[PDB]
């Protein structure tokens, strides 16, 4: 007897919680949530182009009221399979809500049932209830939900302004779907596309890197899946770093108030 | 260094919004000169498109020839002139510095955004065939200014049903007419010569002449960002469009439009 | 016939129409004694709009057209909704619309007098026709909502714009509901559904027994909606049982507005 209910109080964890809905609904056509007694992660394993996207929130950082009980004492975890834009659509008018309540359900099938209270000057406010239609996934599958290892990072650099990686990445896609990125251990990270008609080549230098030869460590990726990755962050995060794993993967690791996103773009082909 | 063309902006956009206003082609020829550069974009000879940015608006610019040509795909030099956003803020400027070196060479363009640098490699091509429409004002029956700002409206909500627009510039009234003839619809717009808008009125003869409506279609583009725009037709029937843009530092280029008439 | 408008009344006949072709694809046209009657109907016949201008909604009303004429016509939405396509351009530009037709005339003319002596003049083609009608009692309904338009709008809010079907029922406690409809199937691809409960205390007028229920198209229910918020004006809906129609009105002091749309069975 596998339960989850959960509830929100607070205005700004209200709006946190959706911002994070709306990020993965960018991230993802499809996520998997994993619901833990003290976790909430959301986890994207589609492997092609096997890119891997691990979101992680504090449950006490968001709700009040939280309660699950996973499938077995021994493995007291569930793993709900659900359409990102369907848990944005329900925080849609959240921005005027006084509370939120998300609870596992089986009225007509098994969903995530989302009721937003909004905010009211009398007794009665009104309630707008949302049915995610959810689909339970099997303990035997959770190993291919497993967040990917970290290989050691040839390079670990801090990244620069996202929005303006943003736009570049944005206009160099326009020209071609192949990016090389590279970075050093001086601060340098350069954005990279050629084509036989064009070249173009982005210079971002003063980067810094983490603690602990100037060569470079670069891989080739599929441009249109760090549009992706940039497109989805909303604001420039507190830690941003890049771990480049030359000629192997890009791994971005992301920690925005207390939430951690780990993103992995495996290098082409 | 025998670089037939270098030439730097502390504002890209001193050149990116010149060139928007006519890139309705995926390709164009530049022609440079000691007196600035011509960017030309034409669609079979029915329209031609250019665009003029006067050396004087450069802070470096200079030419090693008596002229240079090169043919370049627009889209992609418009795509690495806006490298940094288009919706830049107050204060924040990209830089240009752009380089040619001659013949067989591609067009080198340098940015800079905070400090940021971005370097594009466009391969030029052969110039081809570009069109002649000698606009001589002596050959101008017709000539007229507008002030751009309140047409922009109008001109949007021109049946784009009908597949002509036929104008009619005359002394007599209507004194400037642009009409359509799409699905069961006639529809008519009228400019009195005495219009607050009408700064520039010099009809001497009634004429009227059509046009195929999507070959004049682009040319809104260009309308968008100028002050003033001088419509003229010559003898025969091809229309002339003149727009006086001013861009952020206050100077002034013009872009022209080029159509021949539909029969 | 010739109907003249000015201020604000030019931006509103527009809304009017944008509101219309929402519904039908042929715009009816009717000059009558009390006020410039517009209709539409649905491609189905399943959905009945009408707008009815007062008299002095107009700076200039004449109904009555010189010659052998007691004017009916029909009009492509698409041909008059262009007219007024940009209501942009209308709230700024536009000064004076001027909607006329002659006995001998074949097209209808529509000239909007714009700043600057600028002028634009539209000649539409129609069709005489015959009234269109609708069969339709609001009296004989049994139930009954009043709200403003601003609340229902708000009320519509957490749907899709997408969302082509709603149910609309009243639960215990005198509590509103709005739910999203759908079809199909034990089949996959179910869809998410959603519900908004209103507080009794939302709407100025209801009488309808707990349990009804409607369902009816959304999309066509927001083309008055939308023409009815603007405006800041209240909203009524007159309802019988599945299978009888629904019927959403708004009264201005120059205008009066209709929309009568079918429920399923
Ligand atoms: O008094 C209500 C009663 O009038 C009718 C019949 O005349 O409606 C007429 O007037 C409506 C506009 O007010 C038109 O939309 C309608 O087509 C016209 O018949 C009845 O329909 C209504 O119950």
């Amino acid at each position: 007897h596998m339960k989850f209910r959960a509830k929100i109080v607070d205005g700004a964890c209200l709006n946190h919680f959706t911002r994070i809905s709306n990020m993965i609904a960018k991230l993802a056509k499809t996520c998997t949530l994993r619901i833990s007694p003290d976790k909430l992660n959301f986890i994207l394993c589609d492997k092609l182009g096997g890119v891997s996207m691990w979101c992680e929130l504090e449950q006490e950082n968001f709700f009040n009221e939280f309660q699950m009980e996973g499938v077995s004492a021994e493995n007291n975890e569930i793993y709900l399979e659900l359409t990102s834009e369907n848990l944005s659509r329900a925080l849609k008018t959240a921005q005027n809500a006084r509370a939120l309540k998300i609870k596992l359900t089986n009225k007509h099938f098994p969903c995530l049932t989302v009721s937003v209270e909004l905010l009211s000057m009398s007794s009665s406010s009104r309630i707008v209830t949302h049915d995610i239609p959810i689909k339970v996934i099997p303990r035997k599958l959770w190993k291919d939900l497993q967040e990917p290892v970290v290989p050691d990072p040839d390079v670990s650099i801090y990244l620069p302004v996202l929005k303006t990686m943003k736009s570049v990445v944005e206009k160099m896609k326009n020209i071609s779907n192949h990016l090389v990125i590279e970075a050093n251990l001086d601060g340098e990270l350069n954005l990279k596309i050629e084509t036989e008609l064009v070249c173009v080549t982005t210079h971002f230098k003063d980067l810094g890197n983490p603690p602990l030869v100037e060569h470079m460590a670069e891989v080739h990726i599929d441009i249109r899946k760090l549009l992706q990755f940039l497109a989805g962050q909303q604001v420039n995060p507190t830690k941003a770093l890049c771990n480049i794993v030359n000629n192997k993967m890009v791994h971005f690791d992301l920690l925005h108030e207390d939430v951690s996103l780990q993103y992995f773009i495996p290098a082409l082909s | 260094d025998q670089y037939s063309l270098v030439a730097s902006l502390d504002n890209v956009r001193n050149l990116s919004t010149i060139l928007k206003a006519i890139h309705f082609r995926e390709h164009a020829t530049c022609f440079a000169t000691k007196n600035g550069i011509k960017v030309t974009v034409e669609n079979a000879k029915c329209v031609q498109a250019n665009a003029f940015i006067q050396a004087g608006i450069f802070q470096e610019f200079k030419v090693q020839e008596e002229s240079v040509t090169f043919r370049i795909n627009l889209t992609v030099l418009l795509d690495c002139l806006s490298i940094f956003g288009s919706s830049p803020m107050p204060g924040t400027l990209t830089a240009l510095r752009m380089c040619y070196q001659g013949y067989g060479y591609p067009l080198m363009l340098f940015l800079e955004e905070g400090g940021v640098v971005t370097v594009c490699k466009i391969n030029t091509q052969e110039p081809e065939e570009t069109l002649d429409f000698d606009f001589c004002s002596t050959n101008v029956i017709n000539k007229i200014i507008l002030q751009s700002e309140g047409l922009r409206e109008a001109f949007s909500e021109l049946d784009m049903t009908s597949e002509v627009l036929q104008i009619t510039m005359s002394p007599d009234k209507p004194y400037f007419r642009l009409s359509t003839f799409g699905n069961a619809g006639s529809s008519h717009l009228d400019y009195p010569k005495d219009s607050d808008l009408m700064e520039a009125f010099h009809c001497n003869q009634t004429q009227v002449n059509r046009y195929k409506i999507s070959l004049l279609k682009p040319s809104t583009k260009a309308l968008v960002l100028s002050c003033k725009v001088s419509i003229r037709t010559d003898n025969r029937g091809f229309l002339s469009l003149q727009y006086m843009i001013r861009n952020e530092d206050g100077q002034i280029c013009f872009v022209e439009y080029y159509c021949c008439p539909d029969e | 016939m010739k109907c003249l408008v000015t201020g604000g009344n030019v931006k509103v006949l527009g809304k009017a129409v944008h509101s219309l072709s929402r519904i039908g694809d042929e715009l009816y046209l009717e000059p009558l004694e009390d006020g410039l009657s517009l209709r539409t109907v649905n491609s189905s016949r399943s959905a009945y709009a009408c707008f009815l201008f007062a008299p002095l909604f107009f700076q200039q009303y004449q109904a009555a057209t010189p010659g052998q004429d007691l004017l009916r016509c029909k009009i492509l939405m698409k041909s008059f909704l262009s007219v007024f396509r940009s209501l942009a351009m209308l709230e700024k530009t536009v000064e004076k619309c001027c909607i006329s037709l002659n006995g001998r005339s074949s097209r209808l003319v529509v000239q909007l007098h714009c700043k600057f002596g600028v002028r634009k003049t539209h000649n539409l083609s129609f069709q005489d026709c015959e009234s269109l009608q609708a069969v339709f009692d609001p009296a004989s309904c049994p139930h009954m909502l009043r709200a403003p338009a601003r609340v229902l709008g708000e009320a519509v809010l957490p749907f899709s714009p997408a969302l082509a079907e709603v149910t609309l029922g009243i639960g215990r406690g005198r509590r509103v509901i709005l739910r999203s409809y759908h079809e199909e199937a034990d089949s996959t691809a179910k869809a998410m559904v959603t519900e908004m409960c209103l507080g009794e205390e939302d709407f100025q007028q209801l009488q309808a027994q707990e349990g009804v229920a409607i369902t009816f198209c959304l999309k066509e229910f927001r083309g008055l909606l939308s023409f009815a918020e603007s405006a800041n004006l209240n909203l009524s809906i007159h309802f019988d049982a599945p299978g009888r129609p629904a019927i959403f009105t708004i009264k201005d002091s120059l205008l009066d507005g209709h929309f009568v749309l079918a429920t399923l069975s």
